[PDB]
């Protein structure tokens, strides 16, 4: 969920 | 992931962070949205779950001034309004 994003 | 065609203002946003296509996987869309949030500094590093998108095209597209990355369903709903499958 870190923007630099998505599991 | 599944193939989606962003509507024009979402395509513009994606291209603004270096996306090159008209058709994307959902994983690509999420990636580029994250790059945009970072490059426009729409977050604070000490509460990284919160996106602040008021007064930004992203907030216009999503229909909200702020959201948490934990709102999985709501984020997909907001993205899907800006795409066609």
């Amino acid at each position: 969920v870190w923007f630099g994003f998505x599991x | 992931e599944t193939l989606v065609r962003p509507k024009p203002l979402l395509l513009k946003l994606l291209k603004s962070v270096g996306a090159q296509k008209d058709t994307y996987t959902m994983k690509e869309v999420l990636f580029y949205l994250g790059q945009y949030i970072m490059t426009k500094r729409l977050y604070d590093e000490k509460q990284q779950h919160i996106v602040y998108c008021s007064n930004d095209l992203l907030g216009d597209l999503f229909g909200v001034p702020s959201f948490s990355v934990k709102e999985h369903r709501k984020i997909y709903t907001m993205i899907y309004r800006n795409l066609v499958v």
